[PDB]
């Protein structure tokens, strides 16, 4: 709220090995544009690099409850069957 | 236009199979009457019928239309390994929340 | 005609000899949700009428999508024409002259402009998305304006490549769109013969990007073709709804043989294409080519040799061919213009279908009285000199030929604004390429040059010294209201001619471009969005005006109304001051405005019908009901104005000389408004004693209007005034995880969702919401940031609603640069308007 | 002045000097009355001067007006850079004893009508700063203390001329 305003008035009115950290964007006022909401890839993609277990694990879990809502008892069995192999 | 492709989990499911992830169709015609004379002719049936729906690499080979370059290409001419990168795709994502300071910038 | 000109499979003089036979001529419009899939549709067509003409492997060339920003933007952002000799499904042509329509919901006026000169339209609607925010828009503008619908749900690949729904449920899906249709058109038409179904040959079904389309009849006609016995026509009938095929009996019954059994949909259609396509993208290595055999198709081995999208759309151009079902659907359901030419008339020209000219136009007479109608205004790329697109309704255009142009107030006892010019040039236009003729018959589209100078949006173009009483077409009415504003000026004042004459050109680029100077020697453009906006100063930056030019904050238009009735009675005497006027101002009752805006309710109504409506539909005595003088601002414009003088207290006949003057002063004291100098909505004002001046020296002229004014202001103030929003409704597609954050980011702009709803058959949720007009610059791309991208969000002007506050109410401080709280918003809204517009500080409230 | 010089497109506004040192919200706000008003008061005054014996050329002038538009008034004195701004204007805050800031009141009433924030003259600023140069370009072979004596010097002219105007 004060740095909000404070934007609206701004915008109205040696070998370093290291990169210094006060070159850095992203520090916003804005809580939408600093808690942004990760994309989920209808909880079937997942990011490069890191480690699936730990992305399973802290995933939304959105989609898990509109599985078993949504699923029957049927493919909720060979999920589970899945699961288990 | 967002792609709504449903990617596959189980192996012994069909191909074509209506997911959980896709929200279910709410059911609910000058058709002419089954005693008018229309008759299909002995030797005509719909025109592939002996062809299976589906084989064992057709949920595959879909969710190859919707890989990464390359992996959506089936030929083409080699590059050296120099010219590859491999994390190019890595930074090019928005930057991580939660990530110390070093890392963003 | 002695044109350079792109390998055709047709021949020029063939396409020039179509042209005089207006049975063979379809004027057609293409039109939809955004990125549904029209441009292609027209570009598939276009390679299989150009065999040079070849789309680009990994890349398709839209061809349509001719200009800059479009190509880059990847957004329709203007209509284009197209002309083409398509052939039928039993090998006759046709001359089909196609318009290709923007999807998006800010350049609807394009799509109007392109409405006008069409007989039919086609709508397109994505398999997998379904009907959408315009769709259901471009659905009731399309029977509004009288046209015949058809239907294209294009893109059923991502029912089967990107959805995977089993046959059955894609059946489910399609059976859904074309249900919603028709429910949208029930709704808007009262008449039922525009059903629209697959058995009547009203829906085609397409994927443009694998140059598949067919109707029921075209793939019946695959079969028939194949195995020659069959009678494809009352094979298609057979293939749609709830029939199944008994293959003991050879029979179509109405009820499924045993159970496990397959509609004939399914059965005969949906399974093939299913197959091909798994065959292709799964399977080329092992079994295509036994498969391609099945089919008869061979391809060379440098052809299975290629990606498999290349490969899929080569092998369905093999097994389909043309798009023979697109053209028997339009021939069949969109009317020759000789046979359009009835309603054309009836609707959009100004004299009556009645008039003898009016017969004369009626029968599409290519011998007849020249009557051409220009909608749109093409520029050349050097964008100097414009080029007029419309249609020749009667008549032939001939190059060369001096023509009378007229304008678009133009009437006939005010007969300054027509002009005489002279026709240099006629091209039959293609999307990119002109062809240049010499003459253009009636019932064809034909881009004129010479008639450039004397119009801004449309025009009526006639033959000079005949065609004495030839009045003009209607001009456009459009989807929307013109909201957004901006205001500009240039950054170096030496070169303001300059930007005027650049916002003349761009005036006459957009047809819904409102570019006005305000008091304050302002110059502002009405827009309704912020990429129609943001294409409108890329225009006139980068193209008409070299200069450059600075841009205002964007802004809303605001509307003046009242939320009582006026305290005690108010009154004006003229300078004279023997004519006195008295009258209170009260809200219209509840749904009222929309009626008087929407001609619901006309003032060319009798006294009796008038009377009557307002009786049963408002409960009003036979006495004011029937007392209605003027309607608004405008002709149709949502105020009234009513005379409850009593006939003893004032002679009635004698009130009747200062009827015309106290109209006339309502409506411009409506037209203006008291507080920021913004139009007045849903607000009635009663006349209660109007002491007339017996002396006609003494009234009527410069004495009385200015009183009528000062009054209806006086009258509005002492009803306690408040200021008006226009309010945006907004219809977000997000993944259904995305839903919540899409509540997040409305919250903070006043925003209030409606409903969110599912999309059946798609992982996708619809959020509809409203937001107000001013509370909206950045949402979308608030909602496209905090989302990564995954929700989209188009939104469009609904209604308009009351700010939260008071605008007459000093007591409120209000800080220069930052955001008020509700509680006065109004307040705020009015006193930097009226700062914008050039007035006092604040108002002077007295009598 | 605009019957001796009309303005159709409204140009008055380009050949204004402003005073570039002080924030936008507190230089001249150049709405049209107020800069044409400067304009006419230079052309009125100009006139009077004939151009044989001198003339007064408007690139080398600074003419500021105070108005309902403008809340401030604005000159260059003696090379100090004076912002006077009424209290009943504009500043709606109570204020602090500034270095810089001086607290101009009435005479008869003894009471705060005004402020007066004072700078340096970028002329003086520049000044001071090409002897500085002279000072390190021409040492050469100088003593060290011949060296810090001119800077001393320097220092002191400067400080104990612009006393507050450096703070
Ligand atoms: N999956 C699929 N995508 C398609 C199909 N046809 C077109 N597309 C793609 O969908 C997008 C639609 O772009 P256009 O066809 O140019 O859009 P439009 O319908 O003209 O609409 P505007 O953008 O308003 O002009 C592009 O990415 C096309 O390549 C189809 O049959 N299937």
């Amino acid at each position: 709220k004060s740095k909000e305003l404070h934007a609206i008035k701004e915008r109205y009115l040696k070998f370093v090995f290291e990169w210094d950290a006060s070159e850095d964007t992203s520090i916003d006022y804005n809580p939408l544009y600093k808690e942004r909401h990760q994309v989920q890839l209808l909880g079937r993609g997942f990011i490069a690099g890191i480690d699936l277990k730990q992305q399973k694990r802290e995933q939304s879990r959105f989609y898990g409850d509109l599985m078993e809502k949504r699923r029957t008892l049927e493919e909720k069995e060979q999920e589970e069957a899945r699961l288990r192999k | 236009p967002n792609v709504v492709f449903i990617k596959t989990e189980d192996p012994d499911l069909p191909a074509f199979y209506f997911d959980p992830l896709i929200n279910p169709i709410s059911h609910r015609e000058p058709l002419p009457d089954d005693d008018e004379e229309f008759e299909l002719p002995e030797f005509v049936e719909p025109f592939l019928k002996d062809t299976p729906l589906y084989t064992d690499n057709t949920a595959n080979g879909i969710a190859l239309l919707w890989a990464p370059r390359p992996f959506n290409l089936r030929s083409g001419r080699t590059r050296r390994a120099l010219d590859i990168p491999l994390v190019k795709n890595w930074y090019r994502e928005h930057c991580p929340a939660g990530q110390p300071v070093k890392v963003r910038v | 005609m002695e044109q350079t000109l792109p390998v055709t499979v047709y021949e020029m003089d063939f396409l020039a000899d179509l042209m005089d036979n207006s049975e063979l001529i379809r004027n057609v419009t293409l039109c939809g949700h955004l990125h549904h899939g029209k441009t292609c549709f027209v570009d598939c067509l276009i390679e299989q009428t150009h065999p040079e003409i070849r789309k680009r492997y990994d890349q398709d060339l839209c061809y349509t999508d001719i200009l800059f920003t479009e190509q880059e933007r990847g957004v329709g952002i203007k209509s284009t024409p197209v002309t083409v000799v398509l052939p039928d499904t039993k090998g006759k042509s046709y001359l089909f002259n196609i318009m290709d329509t923007p999807g998006h919901v800010n350049f609807s006026d394009e799509v109007t402009a392109g409405l006008r000169i069409s007989d039919g339209v086609v709508l397109f609607i994505d398999a997998a998305e379904g009907v959408m925010l315009n769709t259901e828009r471009l659905i009731k503008h399309a029977v509004q304006e009288r046209l015949a619908v058809t239907v294209c749900i294009n893109k059923i690949d991502r029912l089967i490549l990107e959805l995977k729904l089993p046959p059955t449920d894609a059946y489910y899906k399609l059976r859904h769109i074309v249900d919603e249709v028709n429910g949208l058109i029930s709704m808007y038409s009262t008449d039922e013969n525009l059903i629209l179904s697959p058995l009547l040959g009203n829906v085609c079904f397409s994927s443009s990007q694998y140059s598949i389309c067919f109707t029921l009849g075209s793939f019946a006609k695959i079969y028939a073709d194949t195995f020659g016995d069959i009678n494809y026509q009352e094979f298609a009938k057979r293939l749609w709804g709830d029939i199944y095929f008994n293959p003991k009996t050879r029979k179509f019954t109405k009820k499924a043989p045993t159970s496990s059994s397959q509609r004939s949909f399914v059965e005969f259609i949906l399974e093939p294409l299913y197959k091909i396509l798994a065959q292709v993208v799964g399977d080329v290595d092992t079994s295509l080519p036994r498969t391609l055999d099945e089919l008869g198709i061979h391809l060379t081995k440098e052809e299975l040799k290629l990606n498999i999208r290349p490969l899929l759309r080569l092998v369905c151009k093999k097994f389909f061919g043309e798009f023979t079902g697109f053209v028997d659907m339009c021939v069949q359901h969109i009317p020759s213009p000789k046979v359009g030419a009835k309603p054309k008339i009836e609707h959009t020209y100004t004299g009556g279908v009645d008039s003898d000219l009016g017969e004369a136009m009626s029968d599409c007479d290519p011998d007849g009285p020249l009557m051409c109608h220009t909608t749109k205004m093409y520029s050349t790329d050097d964008g100097v000199q414009f080029h007029a697109f419309g249609r020749v309704l009667s008549g032939t255009i001939h190059a060369g030929q001096p023509v009378k142009v007229l304008g678009e107030n133009y009437t006939l006892e005010d007969e300054e604004d027509s002009q005489i010019c002279t026709v240099g040039r006629l091209w039959i236009s293609v999307a990119r390429y002109h062809i240049e003729v010499n003459r253009v018959p009636a019932g064809n589209w034909v881009l004129i040059e010479g008639v450039d100078q004397p119009i801004v949006k449309t025009a009526t173009i006639t033959e000079p010294r005949g065609n004495e009483e030839a009045q003009i077409f209607r001009p456009l009415k459009f989807n929307t209201t013109s909201v957004i504003k901006i205001a500009v000026e240039p950054v170096n004042p030496s070169e303001l001619p300059k930007m005027l004459d650049g916002l003349r050109k761009v005036n006459k680029s957009y047809p819904s471009l409102t570019t006005k100077v305000e008091e304050s020697g302002e110059h502002v453009i009405l827009g309704t969005g912020e990429l129609y906006l943001d294409c409108v100063m890329h225009d006139l930056r980068k193209m008409y005006s070299e200069i450059d030019i600075k841009v205002a904050d964007p802004v809303v238009t605001f509307c003046e109304t009242v939320v009582e009735t006026s305290s005690l009675k108010c009154f004006a005497e003229t300078p004279n001051k023997k004519n006195k006027i008295t009258m209170i101002a009260e809200p219209l009752e509840k749904g009222l405005a929309e009626d008087i805006e929407n001609e619901v309710v006309q003032i060319t109504w009798n006294r009796k019908k008038l009377g009557e409506f307002f009786q049963t539909k408002y409960d009003w005595d036979l006495l004011a009901a029937r007392s209605i003088w003027a309607f608004g601002p405008d002709a149709t414009g949502p105020n009234i104005l009513v005379d409850d003088t009593l006939p003893s207290e004032v002679d009635k006949a004698l009130l009747g000389s200062v009827k015309d003057s106290i109209v006339q002063g309502f409506q411009w004291g409506t037209r203006e408004g008291p507080l920021c100098d913004e139009l007045i909505r849903n607000v009635k004002f009663k006349i209660l004693d109007a002491v007339v001046a017996q002396e006609p020296l003494h009234r009527g002229g410069g004495q009385i209007i200015p009183t009528a004014r000062r009054v209806v202001y006086s009258a509005f103030l002492m009803a306690t005034p408040r200021l008006m929003e226009p309010y945006y409704f907004v219809e977000v597609q997000a993944p259904a995880d995305c839903v919540s954050a899409v509540y997040t980011v409305l919250a903070r702009r006043r925003g209030h969702v409606t409903q969110d709803a599912p999309i059946p058959g798609s992982p996708l949720y619809t959020i509809k919401a409203f937001i107000p007009a001013i509370d909206s610059f950045g949402f979308e791309t608030d909602l496209r940031t905090h989302t990564q991208g995954q929700a989209f969000s188009l939104s469009v002007f609904h209604h308009w609603q009351i700010v939260p506050g008071d605008p007459l109410d000093k007591s409120i401080v209000i800080r220069p640069l930052e955001p008020q709280p509700a509680p006065h918003l109004a307040r705020e809204f009015m006193i930097k308007t009226r700062r914008r517009k050039g007035l006092s500080e604040d108002v002077s409230i007295s009598k | 002045y605009l019957t001796e010089h009309p303005d159709p497109n409204n140009e008055n506004i380009v050949g204004y000097n402003n005073k570039k040192c002080w924030p936008r919200d507190a230089r001249m706000r150049l709405m049209k009355h107020d800069v044409n008003l400067g304009r006419a008061v230079f052309w009125d005054i100009k006139n009077r001067l004939p151009r044989s014996v001198t003339t007064v050329q408007w690139e080398n002038s600074f003419v500021s007006v105070y108005s309902k538009d403008n809340p401030n008034l604005l000159f260059n004195m003696c090379g100090f850079e004076c912002r006077i701004l009424p209290k009943c204007r504009t500043s709606y805050e109570e204020f602090t004893h500034k270095d810089g800031v001086w607290n101009l009141q009435n005479e008869v009433t003894k009471e705060r009508t005004a402020q007066c924030f004072l700078r340096v003259d970028d002329e003086s600023m520049q000044r001071f700063h090409n002897r500085v140069r002279q000072i390190l370009m021409a040492s050469g072979s100088t003593t060290f203390t011949k060296i810090v004596n001119k800077w001393n010097t320097a220092l002191i002219g400067l400080m104990t001329y612009f006393r507050e105007a450096v703070v």
